[PDB]
């Protein structure tokens, strides 16, 4: 998107799967691309991010609003909170390595959490904004 | 009338409930059924974030009164192997009442 | 000519009005007619936070004038057991006018 | 949603099905999950909720403003208004106690009340704002 | 070729013009035609706040010249007691043109 | 919706149906709920209402913006707007009584004339504010 | 709608189908029901009004944005222009008698003009603020 | 093959056009063709402000060159007295090429 | 729409099919109505303005946002892009002679360019701002 | 298996780059294909700002390798004089590989 | 039963998973099935930017059990030269089941 | 659009396919019309802009939006990123020449991403803020 964004998404997947949390709670079922098979199906998914360009004369950044969806099959979604609960406590104030420049901040943004189909499968979104520095 | 050809193990969750209301599925198995399985004209369906792979599998098998262990509730899933079948309606397909409908999908993620 | 089976509990309900405007139904129950009970394609249907269960269900009655209390209104919903067949429509089946199609629904939650 | 959202909907659910009224207006029949069977048919549903990032530079927390539809089957909705009002009457300025932090202020806000299909089923929204703090 | 068994009395409203421009319809009955009533599948319809029942209703009757009384214009209604038709389209059911299918609704608002 | 919805809906029914202006220009045609029959064609109807919380630190209240809509068989809506303007004519400044509560005023909003279905039938929507004290 | 709306709908009604232009332009296809038969093709249509309930503690009124389309079966839209310019000419600054209340002000607002359908008919409807006190 | 029986006006409009590009229509008469008509499953459909009631009505002419008098362009319509039939499209029903299928309306205001 | 707005379309469709450029690069394919036939494919069309009535206690007049569409069969539409250039060379700072009044200023505004179907053909709108004085 | 009997002048436009990226078109004439054309259900439909009346017209000509001339891509167009059909897609009609179905529009712009 | 004349590469991508958690796929190939290739109705479908030409192609080739190399898993394509065919689903076609049916698209860009 | 429309789009078309990253990365798969052909499936389109018609008294100029999609058939989307990535290290701040006037810088705006169909295809939106002077 910015120059930023081909290492972001790559960072923030690489500080997912090492909390302790969320690998007893979800597993090995944090991807972007879905690895195809039996669909486990109480995983995430970290693709859609937007860019708010906030830039420089001298230099330029960028705003990174990443959403971090939680998908899960159980029949409440109280399952669901507490893997996003996992997403929130491994990423607010994270301070990770990115590859293309550094990011500042890694705050939190608002996080809906509906049931997009029949109501058999729950979505909680969770934007978080990355603002990087390229 | 239905030749009846695969096995399926038919299986119901017990819905332990958590505290927010919600309950957590074990899916525990049941007795198995035989049925026929017919497919219909399938394609691929976007799901969440998953390119969900979908065939509509009317599944016959035979019936009971409502208040039987051999009835498929659309609560249950039929399961042949790793293939999960689902249940989206029981119709009682027979006019005399032998035989019943059921509706599949078997979403592979793909 | 259509061969009937089953017998299904006919309920109408009584609407006692309330302060707002409001009737509040009872479901007491009508005399009991002689029916049959085609299904049609079934599927799962999204509902307000359920996922509800549903299957189309031609059911044939006998006729009567549209001022007896045989005719199905389809104010009135059948029930066979705990099996509510709410009623769609009804439409008089049969050219010489002996049979009433109706058209249910059977939402059981799943 | 935020590290709250575990414990918020849980305690909430804690609340209901313990109101006098609406166990004698709605029965046992409040929940996420619906339970398989016959569909009672005037039912609330307690999910929806979204976040608004209240939060520190030291500790953070959340605005959750979670919704509590009623559904109701009944011709008029008069019914499901008693419920809905039992529903206010149990959950505004509730100081409750939460498992993950605690909440400082349970207030109210928007509720829409329409129908939702064929003009069958009733759906009355309420919004809650559960200002939590991790 | 049709068999013609229902007597429907054909209403035809005169349009007392009101001073907003709109009309004020009467529906006084104009001479009673022979049809058959064939129906088509039926499901309840979202009205305005109505949960409105209706069921298609192909009614057939005879023709005439486009300025005549026999012809149902869709501006008119058929009633059977009270049972109210409207009329969707006419559209000349015949080769020969002997025949007229009408278009109904029969909305009850159930 | 709020605690005082109840009552509120139950109010504004009763001072409708007891105007004689709308008794002889609708009839007994005035429901929340259709009574089913024939469908008479020319009714009004009272339930979709939403809250706008007003409230207070000792005590709340509730700012019922709620729709009573007008919907007419007749080929012209002229028809309708004088069955509407008799809407109007019984509710801006009712000072009725609820039995929850009181409401302090009952003003005027919105109120958009369309044609719903087909351009056969004409809803006449009439938003009234109801700020009502529990 | 609001109490003058009864009344303002047939006075504008009626200041159309007096004016010598457009009845030359468009002859008696000026309605709000539809007359049946042929379907003439160049009529004009006085129907959807909303009000924007400007009053007062002492007596109300009324802001009616009343919509009149012009419809137009030609191929090219300019016979659909200088109809709906005879509309502009006959209703801005009218000043006119109603049955209920008065007028003071009919000034013209926003006036879009569209093709509807298959782009064979054209849709130029003409917004007037009706500012009426009842 | 079509049995004929229909006298249809075929009407062509001259294009006079406007100051502002658009052209004024007149729908002056051509010369006059055999048809048969059949209908389609009519209902009325939602104009501007008109509810207007149409029929799909394929009407079909022998055929002709496209630079012939006889051919029925999309540009024209058909009238019968005063039921005019607009025309969608013309598609060469014949395989051998000696037969036309037009496409119709008969919007009638209704 | 206004009064001006019959004499409005004319005289920009006189002022276009008189540019030498957009003669030599769309050819005689400007109009309103089309021209049945073969459907040349590089054409452009002139009809949907609105107005925003900015008019006067001792008249009045209108603001014209007309929309001229640029439509292109070509497959890359940097051929759509100079005939829509040949548009704005034509009418910004037009100043030309209307029927009904007169026109102040012919400005420029938005100008989206998209492709409306199966992506085969490339839409250019182009809005004029058009301050008439009626 | 079809009976081919018109003759349609298959044509490929040369693509042309720009300065920005986009080709510029030529239609310049390939060998001419024997073909049949089968109409479809035609209806006029909503373009730009054209009342565009298509028909969907499937034509079937021979087979060829996919390297080779003589195989319609859904690059290309026929043309019957002045009568444009596109090419949709082309999908091998015969089950020995013989023919092959194109899917036309003749968007006539009426 | 089906009479299988193609011959079809069977391509199965390794997921070669990147640092993102996106797997880079390289569709290397696997056995050749025979099979037979069934065309559906096809036209013309908006792709991205891209006007892309597709048809159903239901392709049916024999069966296997599901951890076997002989079944076309919905993740893996079919390929005929160049001509990509990718696999919507699997639904085991035949009653005994010998044959299994796929479907496919051919999305070229046209 | 405006009359630079035609050679903007022609010289960041130019910019693109010279840059030696996205060269190796994308390939010649760079263009506005799509070749027909396999589809390769990592391309880049540059089509959509829209003018915000920043001008003067003396001269006028125009604020070009213009998108640049990334579209890419690869499982994940981090090969998408960086593609985008060389779309953004080529254009901001560009300072090219054009045919038709001169740019004046082009800054970067908003850049969303997400799948567009299926989920199989994923799509990149640059928008790039393009104020050139005519």
């Amino acid at each position: 998107s910015y120059a930023v964004a081909g290492a972001l998404q790559a960072a923030v997947y690489q500080q997912l799967r090492a909390d302790a949390v969320l690998a007893a709670l979800v597993g090995t079922a944090v991807y972007d691309a879905v690895p195809p098979g039996p669909l486990a199906g109480t995983y995430v998914s970290l693709g859609p991010e937007d860019v708010a360009d906030a830039s420089d004369k001298t230099g330029a950044g960028a705003v990174h609003d990443f959403v971090i969806s939680v998908i899960t099959d159980a029949a409440g979604f109280a399952t669901a909170k507490a893997a996003a609960a996992a997403v929130s406590d491994a990423l607010v104030g994270a301070d990770l390595v990115l590859s293309r420049g550094r990011l500042v901040g890694l705050w939190f943004l608002r996080a809906k959490a509906r049931r997009v189909e029949k109501a058999d499968m729950r979505r909680i979104d969770l934007v978080f904004r990355a603002r990087v520095e390229g | 009338r239905p030749r009846l050809n695969r096995l399926l193990v038919l299986e119901e969750a017990v819905r332990v409930a958590d505290g927010a209301g919600g309950h957590r599925l074990d899916w525990q198995a049941k007795g198995e059924v035989w049925a026929e399985v017919t497919a219909g004209s399938g394609s691929e369906r976007a799901g969440e974030f998953v390119t969900l792979a979908s065939v509509p599998f009317t599944i016959v098998v035979r019936a009971a009164p409502v208040g039987a262990a051999r009835r498929p509730r659309p609560e249950q899933r039929f399961r042949e192997g790793a293939r999960i079948f689902r249940i989206l309606a029981v119709a009682e397909r027979d006019r005399e009442g032998h035989y019943l409908s059921c509706f599949a999908r078997e979403e592979v993620v793909a």
